[PDB]
DNA sequence: ACGTCCCGGAAGAGATTCA
DNA sequence: TGAATCTCTTCCAGCACACATCGGGACGT
RNA sequence: GCGAUGUGUG
């Protein structure tokens, strides 16, 4: 709704704005019941793919893994590597970056003390073993499901992985459902920030950009994916931001920038259709009443 | 000046804005409607008499014989309420209607030869309302809730979005009548316009268009505009109006009488149009390859020949031109089809005919109703004209009338209840004038469109279905004549009708069952409004903007009352002012306010005639003359609200409470809590089992008085008088002398209602609380009900509670309890079960009542009499017998107490069907009830002629008082006392007269009492006799049950705890609850904090006077204390004075005081920080509301004060001993060897699909395998298991899952073959 | 099935079975009087659509109903649905020894152990009380038990402390959702009715006390107690299994 | 998706258990399809150990004896 | 009377657009 | 002449309780 | 000791 409630339960509330506070509570209320019913026809689905895949041999013996990396949405990092890949059995042996001295053998299990080794010489990539991508027939095999939960050792031989990993994905979607209610009516809800504040001294990299200058001296991008990316001054990369369609650059791409630097500003309401060239414009095949309309401000007179 | 009951306990009250509406009689839906059913009125208008005048006289085949309508009535009810609950019948009266049968003559005109009136004949029954506005069927009271259902009329939908997958939005037209066949338009993605009746498959509109009898060109002239072009020898002279120069750029250089006008290529502007017209000119000129673009209008044909040129709806090209050119046609006729004004949708419609006349269009109307037929012309005329034109399988309400005549722009209100050829056809053009975007949809949420329903008119439409019935049956017979050898009462038939009314009231979503443990409960349950049920939408259809609240409810339908779970938003509860329009919409009161004078004169406003007008609200400061205090004052117009100028507002809301209900509008400080927490506040208010010792809330919301008195709990006085006789039976009241009938003259007598049964099993009871000699007055209560208490509605008690965490004996919420709460006796309510025993005669022999049991103990029988039924007051437990009976084989089938249960037998029924003999306790409870019934009658008569001889000796002071004369003969032979020649004996003579009937009347009611108790009884095919019993169980406080607040704070009362044990405050009083401060910031009810410390104030105020009063204290001091408590705070409406209350009423206001100061708190217009500062520092309490306190324990203190106050609390009817029950070996289901489910029967409990889920999790598989073999079904398994377990070996041996036989054995039954392969 | 009468409500496989048998008899009828070729037509179609609705009612067109207005359930809905026999009677089963209540707190406990209501106590392990009387030889045959466990004679109350002394019983939450929705504890006697558990567990079951209710079962067999006390024992389960983090935070 | 690698499974007690029966009883039944119990789902309909962890140990006996 | 009947999603199959 | 795309028809829509009423009428002996 | 509807719980 538009019309904000402008008070607090320690003052009163005139008619009108509780009225609005109960379309909020109504809100609630409806959507628990109906996405309560969503949430579990989604477990069941889940559960009833995914049951017949039971941990069964000690090891396949292969070599494939996936990549692991941490994760950064433009603040904080969100979900750390030692967050990603605490346990869980490294496929190819992590090279120290001081390169040729391996520092875990490939098939480690890397528990909180491999972990903290990680952390502090700083590595920012491994290939780790994964079950989507393993070479037993009838389930999986031990080390390529890594490290169990809910025990500290490695996983056993039989734990149904299947049912408990499609219970431990559709429960918080019920979980939080039924429970979405209490916050009240409020509306979470963020702004798009409208521009990109670089917070700590570094450079920038950009990947998947198609620039071009405008008139005024600056860089627009047309490119749809452009990522921005601000590197620190060990070469670590420590921010990630998604730069919308037709936005300015401050700074182009390999430039020192320092705290508090605005590089990007746009407009958080607007795709704009930016051009790469120069010269007039004609309408092509715009027809009125049929394509386009045509309308007149009063008071410009245009 | 106040009521001399009020003066009673005059409960302080804040509150800033001056009320002007009293609250309306909380139940006048249910009474108004149903008194409107059942009532002789004259001219139809809503009645019986309108069902008997729709649907007769039924004539035969103009067989010389026809049966009219002459009157109705009702007999009086076999019954009344009480021995109706009792025995199991339905309250009902009979029905008695007066049918004439008139018999015409053969071989003559319309003459008569005779006519007869088979008086009364009877025809079904029907249940009337007890005064609560409940109905009883089958010893049950059951309550019908009003139904909000889509109004007759018509609406133009938009569906937009979803359908066709590119935003094309369509638009249905759909005429919904009030009894009969739909109607729905839609367009299509072609936009094509297409009718469909009955949702069934689709047609083309054009083809009712001529199936109403139009042909194509009159079809075209009555959709489009005609173009005129005028063949002349210079290019056509085209007809141009101005109107049609818009938005293009015209095909010619636009020039005409003379110099151009409009150049082409400039696209013809405003400006360009107004030169057109300052030029005076539409007689243009136009070039020849533009009309290749049209379509002519009607038929051309060859005028040297006779023979079609170009049919109508064709379009053109030169060498037509040509040919109609050569015989002439000077003028020819086109349709104006722009594709900005006028979409060529009929046309195109109507090129998409697949059909010829109305021949074909009615064989086509036919084919796709009843499909798969001979299309019989005489078959498909009468199918259409029975459709939308026959008075009978089709009528629009009045209302239907109304709402269509409103939505078509028409202009009267008023007219005939069938469709008609204009009225579809101003549908079709309004719906083709919303395509083309001009008008709106019109949205179905909008309170314009819903509408209520009610008992009266859902039972008048079952009863004209009976109606149709019974005339299908009488004109079956009556066609078959037979001249006078019958008369009407065998013509008719009273089953159909009955049956239909009983399927009514019985069998429904709507009547059901009242939840009958509360007077807010009933009272909340009456005044609902659901939109499910026949005829309404249903849930899983339920679409969700239904589902969400509406800008039309404010003031209308309350937005914080509805029942959480799989219906919300479907079960709105009614608002509090809210009144039925006449038609059935919500109206709602609001003030009228001229120029800038808010007068007083109410007035009521439907909803859509609220959008016009703008609005005021009820909180806007206005002083002492009807002139608001600002000059801009917030306001709401049209959905929007904002602030407006102070001479512009039309009406003002009337008081601050018009938007919420009864179930929310007892909740204080309502406006500082958050809507989930008062939705759940409602309910469990509404859950809250009445106590053993009602008392009232210190802190309410004056709504208490409204509730209590028009909830029919209590007994509401009629005629002021002064308390004669008061007795925990009945009440016994002399009436005021001006207040009476000249004879008739008597007094009231007021049987209350002591112990008897709930529908929830609570015991609903009464109290005197007037004492002997006393006045009362008109409207004012005498017997406390279920909790109320001096009339106000006491659901709970009040407690001293204190927010502080303690030893996590209240971790999540659970409230500690300190055993002086269970001490007193404070939560001992007291349930009433009803135990029922049945005996059958089958084969092998009947089953006796007989005391003697094969193989039971002389214990267990003393309690027994020498019949076999248990006496009345033996302290039964679990397990005893209650009633023996045994079965022919011969084996033990008594009747025995349910297991767990203890408690006192009060009550003992017994009915023997007729014919089969009494046994002894038979008889004796027969002579009981005999004497019980003859010595009420006679203390009616006795005390009734004591009144009446009692106002004959007033009578004769004036006119002949003879004392000696007056006692020396007994009283009774008054005949001839000595009275002059005037009117005063007259008077004697009308109290005599009534001496007399009493007498006889008397004589009369008893020998009927007499054979009512006597007779036999009507039961149950194949059974002989019923043993009632009834119990009283006491059930206390004990830690499980569940316990709340009012404001969603709820909590199962975890730990009793010693007195000492409770922290004890500052002076040696122990606190009584413990609550759990985590619970309020996150439960964002900060209500109850705020509730808490006014309770605290207000037992503050209460300790003083009781201390005032325990030191007596020279009433002077009383005087000048509750004055000041009564004039503490800002500008308020109260203002009572203490120097008109006789120096004694006061001194019983503080004898009623003495527990606490009671507060009101009306919802929104509540109380104030600082006002609550102000009352607590008129106590002697501290400002902030916190104490320090010492913990019962170590006796150190606490840090950091906590709260403490007086919050009211609630018992709920969850009880820990109706929800604790194990199994460990019962019965087993039937089909699928499993065992059963539910506590009554003793099942266990379903280990279900999830939990088959968390075991297969874990890696748990033996525990897995023997939870649904061996525990569950396999019937070996389970008893070598049990064999093994009791030998001291654990050990399974699992066998296989019977329902999985059972599996194999459906599948099997198919067509399919599963089997079991060899290992 | 026989209602309370000497009356049985109607039965749809019963109905339905009635149903085709009547129109296969009267089109043998038919076929034995050279009836006309319309009429035998007619008849064929009738049977025809009788055993349709039999196989799978609904499945056609207009279901037919027998009570007044609800379509009467066939084979097909035996088997499919919500109710049918896989997610009615095969998967989920109702169980024997078993029980219910409302939970309340008690923080005297160890978190290995939950408190348990006398009289569900001695309701649920009556078998096992059963073998311990005759055992001792206070009680000759199972009548003797049956009627000294009914009487609640003080003995029965030594002999219910020595069967429950280390015997692990199953506690569930109704919405289970994830593997820790059942857990085990070892009980410990209470007076009053309500099951009493620890408080570092609800954050498990999501169960806040504001009138929750718990279903308690026995594990019969010895292999069945190993597993409630190695697999699902309160203990066992300290660290969520979707996540790595505790799940035994304190609340 | 899942909701249709569900059904397009070997076994079909699993899918017959799975959101639909008529669909699958009739492919299962013109294919013959011989179903092992091969799984957790059809193990447990039938009424037996479980392939997975104590019925795991249970099971490697099974199939090594036949 | 007893006895004996009467809504998102998706995948199949029109059907309409390319030639 | 064939491959898209618009139409209609089947199939599913969370779990566990607790309690209440109510169960088909229409005609020869 | 079956199935429908209904109200109400977590
Ligand atoms: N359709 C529903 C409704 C409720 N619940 C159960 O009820 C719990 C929520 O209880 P509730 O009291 O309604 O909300 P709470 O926040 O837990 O407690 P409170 O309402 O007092 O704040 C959910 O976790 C869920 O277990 C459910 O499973 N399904
Ligand atoms: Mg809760
Ligand atoms: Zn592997």
């Amino acid at each position: 709704i538009e019309t904000p409630i402008t008070a607090n339960f320690r003052e009163g509330l005139n008619v009108l704005q509780y009225f609005i506070s109960t379309h909020g509570a109504r809100k609630g209320l409806a959507d628990t019941a109906l996405k309560t019913a969503n949430s579990g026809y989604l477990t069941r689905r889940l559960v009833d793919v995914a049951q017949d895949l039971v941990v069964t041999e000690d090891d396949c013996g292969t070599h494939e893994g996936i990549m692991m990396t941490p994760v950064i949405e433009g603040g904080d990092v969100k979900e750390p590597l030692r967050d990603r890949v605490l346990g869980r059995v490294t496929a190819e042996d992590v090279l120290k970056p001081g390169t040729a001295d391996i520092l875990v053998p490939r098939n480690t299990l890397l528990h909180e003390q491999w972990c903290d080794l990680l952390e502090e010489n700083s590595v920012d990539a491994v290939k780790v073993r994964s079950v989507v991508s393993c070479d037993t027939d009838f389930g999986v095999c031990a080390h390529c499901y890594g490290r169990d939960l809910a025990r500290g050792h490695i996983i056993n031989k039989g734990e149904a992985i299947g049912v408990i990993a499609a219970q431990s994905i559709g429960e918080p979607g019920t979980q939080l459902t039924m429970r979405t209610f209490h916050i009240g009516g409020a509306a979470s809800r963020a702004a798009a920030e409208s521009s990109i504040q670089v917070k700590n001294k570094g450079s920038i990299k950009l990947s998947n950009v198609k620039s071009v200058v405008n008139s005024s001296g600056k860089l627009v991008i047309t490119s749809r994916n452009t990522e921005l990316k601000l590197i620190d001054e060990f070469g670590r990369t420590k921010e990630s931001y998604k730069v919308p369609y037709g936005a300015v650059l401050a700074k182009g791409d390999g430039e020192q920038v320092a705290g508090g630097e605005t590089v990007a500003n746009w407009d958080p309401h607007t795709m704009p259709v930016i051009t790469e060239v120069s010269g007039f414009v004609r309408f092509t095949d715009m027809i009125d009443g049929q394509t386009i309309t045509r309308q007149t401000d009063e008071l410009t007179g245009l | 000046v106040y009521s001399y009951t009020e003066k009673k306990r005059i409960r302080k009250d804040f509150g800033k804005r001056p009320q002007v509406l009293d609250v309306p009689y909380l139940l006048s839906i249910q009474l108004d409607s149903f008194q409107k059913f059942i009532e002789q009125d004259p001219e139809g208008q809503y009645g019986l008499e309108a069902a008997f005048r729709s649907v007769f006289p039924i004539q035969s085949y103009s067989g010389n014989s026809e049966l009219q309508y002459v009157s109705y009535r009702l007999g009086e009810p076999v019954f009344d309420v009480q021995e109706c609950q009792i025995r199991g019948v339905t309250y009902s009266a009979p029905l008695r209607v007066k049918l004439r049968l008139v018999i015409y003559e053969r071989e003559a005109p319309e003459g008569t030869v005779k006519d007869i009136k088979e008086q009364e004949v009877y025809m079904g029954e029907i249940p009337l309302m007890t005064d609560n506005g409940t109905f009883v069927i089958n010893g049950t009271e059951r309550v019908i809730v009003s139904q909000l259902h889509r109004s007759p009329g018509v609406f133009f939908d938009s569906d937009k979005g979803k359908t066709h997958s590119s935003g094309k939005v369509l638009y249905n037209a759909r005429i919904i009548p009030y009894r009969g066949s739909w109607l729905d338009f839609e367009f299509d993605p072609k936009d094509n316009l297409f009718v469909r009746i009955d949702r069934r498959r689709k047609l083309p509109a054009t083809i009712i268009l001529r199936a109403l009898n139009y042909t194509t060109e009159q079809i075209l002239d009555l959709f489009f505009e005609k173009v005129i072009f005028e063949i002349r020898d210079n290019k056509l002279q085209m007809e141009l109006v101005p109107e049609r120069l818009r938005g293009e750029t015209a095909s010619f250089d636009i020039e005409a009488n003379g110099k151009v006008y409009v150049e082409k290529g400039r696209r013809i502007t405003a400006r360009h149009i107004r030169q057109l017209e300052k030029d005076d000119v539409k007689l243009i000129e136009v070039p020849v390859e533009y009309i290749a673009g049209k379509v002519v209008a009607k038929d051309y044909i060859d005028e040297s020949t006779g023979e079609l040129i170009c049919a109508a709806n064709m379009e053109l090209s030169l060498d037509l031109l040509a040919k109609l050119s050569q015989s002439g046609h000077k003028r020819i006729e086109t349709l104006f089809t722009n594709d900005l004004d006028h979409g060529p949708y009929i046309s195109e419609t109507l090129r998409v005919d697949p059909t010829n006349d109305r021949l074909s269009a009615l064989v086509e109307i036919y084919r796709m109703m009843r499909p798969g037929e001979p299309p019989t012309r005489e078959a498909a005329e009468s199918l259409f004209e029975n459709l939308f034109f026959s008075e009978d399988r089709y009528d629009l309400s009045a209302v239907g009338r109304m709402k269509f005549n409103r939505s078509l722009l028409r202009e009267e209100i008023e007219g005939s209840g069938i469709l008609s050829k204009d009225d579809i056809i101003d549908v079709m053009k309004k719906l083709i004038d919303i395509r083309n975007g001009k008008g709106e949809v019109d949205d179905i949420d909008h309170l314009g469109n819903r509408r209520i329903r009610s008992v009266g008119e859902m039972a008048e439409n079952q009863f004209r279905v009976g109606l149709v019935r019974v005339e299908r049956a009488v004109k079956e017979r009556l066609s078959l004549g037979d001249l006078d050898t019958l008369m009407p009462q065998d013509m008719i038939n009273a089953k159909p009708i009955s049956a239909a009314v009983k399927e009514f009231f019985g069998s429904s979503q709507l009547s059901q069952f009242m939840d009958q443990n509360n007077p807010l409960s009933e009272i909340t349950h009456k005044r609902r409004i659901s939109a499910l049920g026949p005829g309404g939408l249903t849930r899983e259809r339920a679409g969700f903007e239904v589902r969400d609240v509406h800008p039309t409810h404010y003031g209308r339908v309350c937005p914080i009352e509805t029942p959480e779970g799989p219906n919300i938003g479907l079960i709105n509860s009614l608002s509090v002012y809210a009144q039925t329009n006449e038609y059935g919409f919500l109206e709602t009161p609001y003030r009228k306010v001229t120029d800038g004078v808010v007068t007083d004169e109410i007035h009521y406003l439907s909803a859509i005639e609220e959008g016009n007008y703008v609005i005021a609200q009820a909180n806007s400061n206005l002083d002492e003359e009807g002139h608001f205090v600002e000059d801009l004052v917030t306001c709401r117009s049209k959905g929007e609200s904002s602030l407006f100028s102070r001479d512009q507002v039309d009406y003002m809301d009337v008081s601050t409470q018009q938007v919420v209900s009864v179930g929310a509008s007892l909740i204080p400080f309502l406006e500082h809590d958050d809507a989930n927490r008062a939705l759940m506040g409602a309910n469990m208010q509404r859950q809250a089992v009445p106590t053993l010792r009602a008392d009232k809330p210190l802190v309410g919301t004056g709504m208490e008085r409204a509730v209590a008195v028009d909830s029919g709990v209590t007994a509401v006085a009629k005629r002021g008088g002064v308390v004669q006789y008061v007795d925990a039976s009945r009440i016994v009241i002399k009436v005021n002398e001006d207040e009476m009938y000249p004879g008739e003259a008597g007094i009231d007598i007021y049987n209350l209602t002591k112990y008897t049964r709930s529908n929830q099993n609570t015991c609903i009871n009464q109290m005197p609380c007037v004492s002997l000699g006393e006045p009362v007055e008109r409207g004012d209560v005498l017997a406390d009900g279920p909790s109320t208490d001096l009339g106000e509605l006491a659901l709970g008690q009040n407690m001293r509670v204190a927010f502080m965490p303690w030893n996590g004996y209240n971790f999540e919420d659970s409230i500690l309890v300190s055993e002086r709460v269970v001490q007193e006796d404070r939560f001992t309510t007291i349930h009433i079960q009803e135990l029922a025993c049945v005996s059958r005669d089958t084969k092998l022999g009947p089953e006796e009542i007989t005391a003697d049991i094969p193989n039971v103990g002389e214990a267990a029988l003393s309690k027994l009499d020498e019949s076999g039924i248990v006496y009345i007051g033996a302290e039964v437990t679990g397990g005893d017998i209650l009633v023996g009976k045994v079965t022919p084989k011969v084996k033990d089938s008594s009747l025995r107490v349910p297991n767990g249960v203890s408690g006192t037998v009060i009550d003992v029924q017994v009915f023997t069907r007729d014919g089969v003999e009494k046994d002894k306790r038979a008889l004796e409870i027969e002579e009981m009830q005999l004497k019980q019934a003859k010595k009420d009658l006679s203390e009616e008569l006795q005390i009734l002629e004591a009144g009446l001889f009692s106002r004959i000796r007033a009578v004769l002071v004036a006119g002949g008082v003879e004392a000696e004369k007056l006692d020396k003969l007994p009283r009774d032979r008054w005949l001839e006392l000595g009275l002059t020649d005037e009117e005063k004996q007259n008077q004697l003579e009308q109290l005599a007269e009534q001496y007399d009937e009493l007498k006889h009347e008397f004589e009369k009611k008893l020998e009927a009492k007499r054979r009512k108790i006597t007779q036999g009884d009507d039961l149950a095919p194949g059974v002989l006799k019923i043993v009632k019993v009834y119990l009283a169980v006491k059930r206390r406080i004990q830690p499980g049950d569940k316990m709340a607040g009012r404001h969603g704070n709820k909590g199962v009362i975890s730990k009793i705890n010693p007195i000492e044990d409770m922290p004890y405050d500052e002076n040696g009083t122990p606190v009584d609850i413990v609550l759990n401060p985590l619970g309020v910031p996150s439960r964002m009810n900060i209500g109850q904090i705020l509730e808490t410390h006014l309770g605290m104030a207000a037992k503050g105020i209460g300790d003083k006077i009781n201390a005032m009063l325990k030191q007596q204290q020279e009433v002077a001091k009383l005087r000048e204390f509750i004055q000041r408590a009564y004039d503490l705070g800002a500008d308020v409406r109260q203002k009572v004075d203490l120097s008109t209350f006789s120096d004694e009423e006061v001194m019983r206001l503080a004898e009623n005081l003495r527990k606490g100061m009671p507060i009101a708190t009306p919802v929104f217009d509540g109380a104030k920080e600082a006002e609550i500062k102000e009352l607590l520092k008129l106590g002697d309490l501290p400002t902030s509301g916190q104490i320090r306190l010492y913990d019962g324990r170590t006796g150190e203190q606490f840090e950091r004060p906590v709260t403490v106050g007086y919050m009211y609390m609630l018992k709920l009817n969850h009880l820990v001993d109706d929800k604790m029950h194990a199994r460990s070996t019962g019965s087993y289901s039937l089909v699928t060897q499993q065992p059963l489910g539910g506590k009554a029967q003793f099942g266990g409990q379903r280990f279900g699909e999830m939990e088959v889920w968390a075991l297969e999790a874990y890696g748990a598989a033996y525990t897995l395998q023997e939870m649904l073999t061996v525990k569950s079904d396999d019937v070996n398994g389970r008893t070598k298991m049990y064999k093994n377990i009791v030998d001291g070996n654990h050990q399974m041996e699992p066998g296989m899952p019977e329902s999985f036989n059972v599996l194999l054995k459906e599948i099997r039954s198919l067509g399919i073959n599963i089997e079991l392969e060899d290992e | 099935v026989p209602l309370d009468g000497g009356r049985f409500a109607t039965s749809d496989l019963n109905d339905l079975y009635r149903r085709v048998i009547n129109r296969n008899n009267r089109l043998k009828r038919l076929l034995d009087l050279a009836a006309p070729d319309i009429i035998v037509r007619n008849e064929k179609r009738m049977l025809q659509e009788a055993v349709d609705a039999l196989l799978d009612n609904g499945r056609r067109g207009r279901a037919i109903t027998g009570s007044n207005k609800r379509p009467l359930k066939s084979l097909a809905d035996m088997i499919k649905g919500k109710q049918g026999r896989f997610r009615q009677n095969l998967l989920g089963k109702r169980v024997d020894y078993s029980g219910r209540s409302v939970i309340t707190v008690g923080p005297y406990l160890r978190l290995h152990q939950c408190g348990l209501p006398k009289k569900m106590a001695l309701e649920l392990f009556k078998p096992f009380i059963y073998g311990k009387l005759e055992l001792r030889g206070l009680a000759t045959t199972i009548k003797a038990a049956k009627k000294m466990v009914e009487r609640e004679e003080a003995v029965v109350w030594d002999i219910l402390d020595e069967v429950i002394r280390e015997h692990p019983v199953l506690l569930n939450r109704a919405p289970t959702l994830h593997r820790l929705g059942i857990q085990a504890f070892e009980p410990v006697l209470i007076e009053g009715k309500a099951i009493q558990l620890h408080p570092l567990v609800c954050a498990a079951y999501n169960a806040d006390f504001d009138g929750d209710q718990m279903a308690v079962h026995v594990p019969l067999t010895l292999e069945a107690q190993l597993e409630a006390r190695a697999l699902m024992m309160s203990t066992n389960n300290i660290l969520s299994p979707a996540n790595g983090e505790p799940i035994i935070v304190p609340s | 998706g899942i909701t249709k690698a569900s059904l397009a499974t070997e076994s079909f007690i699993s899918a017959a258990s799975f959101q639909e029966t008529t669909r699958v009883l009739t492919e299962a039944a013109v294919a013959g399809k011989r179903d092992e119990l091969r799984g957790l789902k059809e193990n447990v309909i039938v009424g037996r150990l479980i392939p997975a962890g104590t019925g795991y140990a249970y099971h490697q006996d099974r199939m090594r004896r036949r």
